[PDB]
RNA sequence: UCCGCUGGUUCCUUCCGAAACAUGUCGCAGCAUGACCUGACUUGAGAUCGUCGGUGGAGUAGAGCACUGAUUGGCGAUUCCGGGGAUCCCUCGCUCGCUUGUCAAACUCCAAACCCCCCGUCAUCCUAGAAAGUCGGAGUCCGGACUGCUGGGGUAAGCUUGUAGUCCGUAAGGGAGACAACCCAGCCCGUGGUUAAGGUCCCCAAGUGUCGACUAAGUGUUAAUACUAAAGGGCGUCCCAAGCCCCAGACAGCUGGAAGGUUAGCUUAGAAGCAGCUACCCUUCAAAGAGUGCGUAACAGCUCACCAGUCGAGGUUUGGGGCCCCGAAAAUUGACGGGGCUCAAGUCGACCACCGAUACCACGGAGUACCGCAAGGUAAUCUCGUAGGAAGGCGUUG
RNA sequence: GCAGCUUGCUACCUCGAUGUCGGUUCUUUCCAUCCUGGCCGUGCAGCAGCGGCCAAGGGUGAGGUUGUUCGCCUAUUAAA
């Protein structure tokens, strides 16, 4: 039978592009954010902690608030709304 | 009523040539002539038959 | 089996080695004929398919066969260079229950074509042109698809 | 008695109108919760079925060998890990590099078109109430088909199991010979008009229509289609291109020539050009040969190849196309819908006129939705319908 | 490639019933020809063979074992 964990059809999602693997950019995990500005979300493999499920990779969120290092997204999922933790690592601006 | 066309079309998967000799009263219809014996003779439409010239002879 | 049950291309392909199991050998034993030294052959024809398909090894080796005898007795045994192209690198499963569980097990190996892609090819010297044209005449006669043979180096010369 | 299993369940009109799917189940002919339908109420301003531009997600098609597995020969060496036959006398496969020829659903240095989130803009809906919320009533969890995805499996199947769109179910009317789901069209009633699909020799309304060619087989006269035969061949016929010889003369014939030497090497006697080595058997003349065949123990002439005189205009080799022919055999008598049809009533490329729906236009009428105190006003953006929800009426006895 | 005459594959119709195998009787259809009619080739002297083409008008039987179809065997026969 096939599994129906959390890391299910995830070979090619959660993998880094050949001229990127190794350490991150550091300035990407320093970068702060205010309310109600939108956020594109895009999985980094190389950090194992704070990653939300990958089913929310390539959806665009508006900040809500601050937990600790994290902040608290608000993502369309169908017609539903779903409130996704992550630390600012995987998060990326949108260039208006 | 003599004309000279040239031209190519495509026969099979290739594109050859030709230079039929089409009696007619005039130059419109000798183009026309040419279009209808091509489809009649190769089973081709009115868009494989490019008529470079249809040049008075 | 006969020929038509595994010829359409219908179904994906299915070639990885280290998964499948007991895939068994191949006749074809050279695929190089002739005077493989040589390479001042002015004439290079060959023989190319018309539609998709799959071919059996067993028709290309019978194909090789008959184009080697073809052209050693006429043109010669050092006149000329023949080469096959394409590798079996597919495989063929044959159901053997009814339809329950009936996913088949391998039966043998057949190679993939495309169409105007080139098969066979020989190399001749002028006076022997109408030779390669009669033997690979007789080679596409075994194969499961209709070819024609186009004439691709020095066609100035014969033509 | 009980059943999740079979049969039956009685009047009219009006408004709206599905699911044959997911999870749990001693669950698979059942049921619960959710999606989908309907009625009422609260709140009070936005929403996105669509277009264009931008910030982002790609790892599928295609393509390729840069990783992982395979794969074809040539060349140069591994002085190994290796098999062939006391200096391992030396052969040398596996292997490593340069070049050639193939691959991948569980390969990728690459990489689309669809598609998804968000911002801005246009556009449509909306105070006659957007989005959201609360409560009442359900049906449904046997589906099927067509067009795409070379979808997966299977030899294949009107097979089985997926997915996007649209349909039948529950869809009239017009056309396909008849046709659940194919083409036009989504339908209140009556009258007039013009068209769509499709057709115009007769059956049958409207063309024995026009222009240019093809087919000689009754081939064909069959959009899709579960209803239509293949490889191979044709000096059958209609076209295009490319070479070669050519009126001081090309091809088919009329002619003879093919004489020098030889009776080639040959043992059987003999395979004397035609069992078996060779070579152009003539310095030389068109011709003259080691040469096919009637003949041929061997031959021999007759003469093959091969040229020469002769007529008197085109001849010849290949490649790519259209139609047709052979390949092509089944059981009651018979299926282009039928009659029949041949410069067509068939095929190919174009064109003109007309016929033909409940579609579209106009007029009159009914009902409905919403608003308005009423009178009445707006409706291209209202009129199909099964399970089912809701509203108003008719009838029988008291 | 053709046929659907063997066995498979599928589950479209029939479970408020479409009466199974073989033989017997009687009628008919197909040709992919066993004999009878006509032709062609031969490594066809004659006789008799071998191979192929047209042709479905007529014929294609009697018996022993076995429930058998199928198949084996016997003596005839133009062929059984
Ligand atoms: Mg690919
Ligand atoms: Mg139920
Ligand atoms: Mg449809
Ligand atoms: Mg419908
Ligand atoms: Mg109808
Ligand atoms: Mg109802």
């Amino acid at each position: 039978t096939n599994s129906h964990g959390e890391k299910r059809c995830t070979r090619y999602k959660l993998q880094k592009t050949v001229r990127e693997r190794g350490i991150s950019p550091v300035s990407r995990a320093i970068q702060e954010f205010e309310e109600g500005q939108m956020v594109h979300i895009d999985i980094d493999p190389s950090v194992q902690k704070g990653m939300p499920n990958p089913k929310f990779q390539g959806s665009t969120g508006k900040v809500i608030g601050q937990r600790g290092r994290s902040y608290v997204l608000e993502v369309r999922s169908g017609n539903a709304m779903k409130e996704v933790f992550s630390l600012p690592q995987h998060l990326k601006p949108q260039k208006y | 009523k003599s004309f000279i066309v040239k031209g190519k079309f495509k026969a099979g998967s290739t594109w050859e040539k030709f230079t039929k000799k089409i009696e007619s009263q005039n130059e419109k219809n000798a183009t026309d002539k040419t279009y209808s014996i091509f489809g009649s003779k190769h089973g081709v439409k009115r868009s494989q038959v490019q008529i470079e010239s249809v040049a008075e002879e | 089996k006969p020929g038509s049950m595994y010829r359409n291309v219908r179904q994906r392909s299915f070639t990885r080695r280290k998964y499948m199991g007991g895939v068994p050998g191949s006749q074809v034993i050279h695929y190089d004929m002739g005077d493989k030294a040589n390479t001042s052959f002015p004439v290079k024809i060959s023989l190319i398919v018309e539609e998709k398909c799959q071919i059996r090894h067993t028709a290309l080796e019978a194909a090789r066969i008959t184009a080697n005898r073809h052209l050693v007795a006429d043109t010669g045994k050092m006149g000329f260079y023949m080469k096959l192209r394409v590798y079996p690198h597919e495989v063929i499963r044959e159901n053997k229950s009814g339809m329950r569980r009936a996913f088949g097990k391998n039966v043998g190996t057949a190679a993939r074509v495309k169409p105007m892609q080139k098969i066979f090819t020989v190399a001749v010297e002028k006076q022997n042109f109408k030779a390669a044209k009669e033997a690979l005449w007789h080679a596409g006669q075994k194969l499961p698809t209709p070819c024609r043979i186009v004439v691709d180096e020095g066609a100035e010369l014969v033509q």
